[PDB]
């Protein structure tokens, strides 16, 4: 069963270089040709180049020559498309796509993709702002309870509540792109009004790349 | 070179040959007579533009710059290689058409090798330099309207025909007819002329396997183009004639030995509808003795032990007594 | 110069036929391929040639190439067909070999009715003003089609500087929801007397306000 | 028509090589079978 | 049209078919000079007074319905004919009957493999007569009376 | 193809004439060797 496995996600600064990889196993890798296709969010699939692994001959697109350094190694069967001198328009997902053994070259297997982020914003540990119902039109008149997280640059923030034992009514919206570069999520719940004084609520926020966790109990 | 697969054609191949624009039309593995009535599996069309002097290189067994390093044809090529002059169209001048002169090895047949790799004929491992001893392999056609004979532009489309690769949907017209079975007809089932009766085949075939080549290299399996059923090809029923005669001064009575075919099959295995009315008396007999080598029709079986006069196959002999077809005594 | 042109969208009823085409000048002299990409995953090929299909994908999908068109036919349309489709004509392209992709067709199925949006606006809490920060949050999550326009006005001034809006996304029951955030310092929270979150949907509008305690 | 006259003519000479080979073999079978007729006549019907 | 092309050579395949016909008639002559020496057939006797010479494998058996002997049941079973005959590929095959045979496309060959004029049960009858001639005749049974 | 294939046709008929007359002479010296078995079978090992 032919499968294509790519690497983990990339976080970068402008002007740097990537080391995007695509590992293949279960089949003879050197006989079969590999293309790299990028896709920005909201755009069509864009062909970048074609690569023959055994001969080493690489052909590139007419706009992307010189910048693109598609290489390979048959010692551990891993391809590497190392683009250099990163710019703000080069934020996309990268797919390794194999053409067929037969001629006219239909693309037959793809990879799951890896995401590169190009920004000049610095890494910063998260800050936690809770919100609790304490007055009318915040309580009573069809309104909720929550906890708002910001001051974080990387994507993975894990939210679970009341020592990680609350599951009902949990909504986790995707992070908005704030103009300073530091993203923000808002997590809400629907809870009974009689359970506000009897049951305690704790907002647990964990963020592994900055290793900063701020958590405390939430009460009106 | 560009490559196209053409799958569904019901229209004829009459426009291939039969036009004065098509000046060079040598077909190696097929005749141009077979073009109007054929049926095949796959059609590939390869197209490129060459000079007039290198027209002779595009053949089985030929060499040159083009046949080694640009485009290779195999020796058992079934199809037609077509060349025609294109002096008005391609030559404005215009130098946009290119060719490959330098390569490390000769090309495989029907293999495309696109590269912009610098050929290493020098000592230094230079890369990216278009100068002395770093040879850029692509060179340009120098086409002008002042070109001589052999140096004018020519346009080429090569058609290749394939078998046992695809379900056969690319074949020309005949009379509009539907299928019958269990009778002896001139079947044209995927358009091949032959006589046979077909049944449903129990073989499980992969979908690239369309036809079959037996030990005598004839077609023995075939698949319908509308329904995906599989059928086998055998011809119609056989038989033979071996005539029992005495001397012609004695009598004009005869009988026929049929050499191994069962007696309910022998009216069917002969063309008894179109046969002479004398012989169908001698094909359906009242006294018919089935033995190991078939059955004898046109004589009477007796049980009595007579010594042999006419030595006849499978232990029977005949004698003039009427002519009796008796098991011989020894 | 050869560039593939594809229409933006087409909508069909379930159980009926769909006509999706990718056709230009002299495309019948070249090969056409078709692919399917679902939202957020790897693309899958569904048509291998001008008419031939690979395994897995049934005889629901068929096509033909003749003249200046190459049209994909989808028969007995189901819910799973809503994805992205691209044509992939290979070309020599002036002896610089290119794999040209199309602009993309978005095929949508019908059969789901329209729901009116309900608005939920949230004041900034006293615990966030203990961190010396304020945020006015307006969440709208109760309409099925399209994208609505969210407007903010504060004391006869239309506030635009500070509005950050997440793109609307598919939730668990396959219905759209949009979220808008406004960042503000807490001394202007008590300075201005009136605030508004106004949502416009299909001409009609729903507007609610908030009181600063 | 002259093309498949020569192309069928390339197939025609296979049978005469066959029946020449089978006729030298049938002369060998005829020598061993006149030897076998001599062996029935002088070993079964007599004593050699 | 092939047959008209073959009749442009005239009398090759008249002499070739007449040569193979003379080979087949010559094998009938070989079969008759070997087996059909006598016209005084002694039938298969009751097995008695043979002096202890055990001929049970060379006389024909009563159990099997054909007249072939147990030594002939060894010899007719190890020699593979590879389904060569007339009826096997030509007789039942108006349509597709018994495909993937051990030998194939004899329909386009037309090998009329004739059975022998003395069949194997009648070769067994002649050789059993030549047997019972050797059991209770001398060399005198080939000399007429 | 045409001239070398006509040479292979002529040399194949020359080689087939050579091995046809050498198969007939192989039958003649084979009959002379069966004769040179039967002679010295009852000429040398026996008396005719």
């Amino acid at each position: 069963q032919v499968q294509l496995v790519q690497s983990g996600a990339e976080v970068k600064k402008p002007g740097a270089s990537v080391k995007v990889s695509c590992k293949a196993s279960g089949y003879t890798f050197s006989s079969y040709d590999i293309n790299w296709v990028r896709q920005a969010p909201g755009q069509g699939l864009e062909w970048m180049g074609w690569m023959s692994p055994n001969s080493g001959n690489t052909g590139y697109a007419q706009k992307f020559q010189g910048r693109v350094t598609m290489t390979r190694s048959t010692s551990m069967s891993t391809a590497y498309m190392e683009l250099s001198s990163l710019r703000s328009e080069d934020t996309a997902v990268y797919f390794c796509a194999r053409m067929s053994s037969s001629l006219t070259n239909y693309l037959d297997y793809w990879g799951q993709g890896t995401l590169v982020t190009v920004s000049s914003a610095s890494t910063k540990g998260p800050s936690v702002f809770p919100l609790a119902p304490s007055s009318k039109s915040t309580s009573g008149g069809t309104a909720a309870l929550g906890c708002l997280v910001k001051d974080y640059f990387p994507e993975p923030v894990t939210v679970s509540w009341n020592s990680g034992a609350l599951t009902s009514g949990v909504h986790t919206f995707p992070a908005v792109l704030q103009s300073s570069g530091l993203y923000s999520l808002s997590s809400v719940v629907t809870v009974p009004s009689s359970s506000l004084g009897t049951q305690t609520y704790i907002c647990n926020v964990n963020h592994k790349p900055s290793n900063t966790k701020v958590d405390k109990k939430v009460e009106p | 070179w560009n490559r196209k697969r053409i799958s569904n054609c019901v229209a004829d191949y009459s426009v291939l040959y039969n036009s004065a624009s098509f000046s060079t039309f040598k077909c190696y593995g097929v005749s141009p007579t077979k073009l109007n009535d054929l049926c095949f599996t796959n059609v590939y069309a390869d197209s490129f533009v060459i000079r007039g002097d290198e027209v002779r290189q595009i053949a089985p067994g030929q060499t040159g710059k083009i046949a080694d390093y640009n485009y290779k044809l195999p020796d058992d090529f079934t199809g037609c290689v077509i060349a025609w002059n294109s002096n008005n169209l391609d030559s404005k001048g215009n130098y946009n058409y290119l060719y490959r002169l330098f390569r490390k090895s000769n090309l495989k047949p029907f293999e495309r090798d696109i590269s912009t790799e610098i050929y290493q004929a020098g000592s230094t491992p230079c890369n990216g330099v278009e100068g002395f001893n770093c040879y850029f392999p692509l060179q340009s056609y120098g086409f002008q309207p002042t070109n001589g004979v052999g140096y004018q532009p020519y346009r080429v489309v090569v058609l290749s025909f394939e078998l046992l690769h695809a379900p056969a949907t690319v074949c020309g017209p005949k009379k509009s007819t539907n299928l019958v079975k269990n009778k002896c007809v001139n079947f044209n089932f995927n358009g091949l002329t032959g006589t046979g009766v077909l049944t449903e085949s129990n073989k499980k075939f992969l979908p690239f396997q369309q036809f079959g080549r037996d030990i005598a290299d004839t077609t023995d399996a075939v698949r319908d183009p509308q329904t995906l059923e599989i059928l086998d090809i055998t011809p119609c029923s056989f038989g033979g004639v071996s005539v029992i005669t005495p001397g012609t001064n004695t009598s004009n009575q005869v009988a026929v030995l049929y050499q191994g075919v069962n007696c309910t099959e022998v009216p069917v295995a002969i063309h008894a509808d179109q046969l002479t009315p004398t012989w169908r008396v001698y094909s359906t007999g009242s006294n018919v003795f089935q033995t190991r080598a078939g059955c004898l029709i046109g004589a009477e079986h007796v049980n009595n032990s007579y010594e042999c006069d006419i030595p006849i196959g499978a232990g029977i002999c005949a004698s003039y007594q009427s002519i009796i077809a008796y098991t011989m005594s020894l | 110069s050869y560039v593939l042109t594809q229409p933006p969208s087409v909508a069909v009823a379930p159980g009926q036929t769909a006509r999706i085409r990718c056709g230009e000048n002299d495309i019948g002299s070249k090969n056409v391929h078709w692919y399917q990409q679902k939202s957020g995953q790897a693309p899958v090929l569904v048509v291998y040639d001008d008419s031939d299909r690979p395994s897995g994908i049934p005889e629901r999908f068929s096509g033909s190439n003749s003249g200046n068109t190459a049209t994909l036919t989808i028969s007995r349309v189901e819910a799973g067909d809503e994805a992205d489709y691209y044509c992939q004509v290979w070309d020599s392209t002036g002896d610089h070999p290119d794999v040209v992709f199309g602009g993309g067709t978005k095929l949508t199925v019908l059969g789901q009715p329209k729901a009116a949006p309900s608005v939920t606006l949230f004041p900034p809490s006293s615990e966030e003003l203990q961190a010396n920060k304020a945020t006015l949050v307006c969440l709208i999550s109760d309409f099925y089609p399209g994208a609505v326009t969210v407007a903010w006005k504060a004391d006869s001034s239309p506030v635009k500087a500070g509005v950050e809006t997440t793109t609307p996304s598919k939730q668990s029951n396959n219905k759209y929801a949009a979220s808008s955030y406004l960042s503000l310092t807490p001394e202007q929270w008590k300075s201005h007397r009136s605030y508004s979150c106004q949502v416009t949907h299909e001409g009609s509008t729903v507007e609610k306000t908030v009181a600063p305690t | 028509e002259v093309q498949i006259d020569r192309l069928i003519t390339g197939r025609l000479q296979s049978l005469q090589t066959y029946v020449t080979q089978q006729l030298i073999r049938a002369a060998e079978i005829r020598a061993s079978a006149n030897l076998a007729a001599t062996k029935m006549s002088e070993c079964v019907l007599g004593q050699s | 049209e092939c047959s008209n092309l073959l009749l442009q050579y005239g009398s090759f395949c008249t002499q070739l078919n007449r040569a193979l016909t003379g080979i087949a008639v010559e094998q009938d002559k070989n079969t008759q000079e070997v087996f059909a020496q006598v016209k005084q057939i002694y039938k298969t006797p009751p097995i008695k007074d043979f002096g202890g010479f055990n001929f049970s494998q060379i006389l024909p058996d009563p159990s099997k319905p054909s007249k072939r002997s147990p030594i002939e049941d060894l010899l007719f079973n190890k020699v593979t004919l590879a389904d060569a005959g007339f009826i096997k590929q030509y007789g039942d095959c108006l349509g597709d009957i018994a495909a993937r045979d051990l030998i194939c496309a004899q329909k386009f060959n037309g090998l009329t493999v004739l059975p022998p004029l003395l069949t194997d049960e009648m070769i067994a009858q002649y050789t059993s007569a030549l047997l019972a001639g050797t059991i209770c005749s001398g060399w005198t049974f080939g000399a007429g009376p």
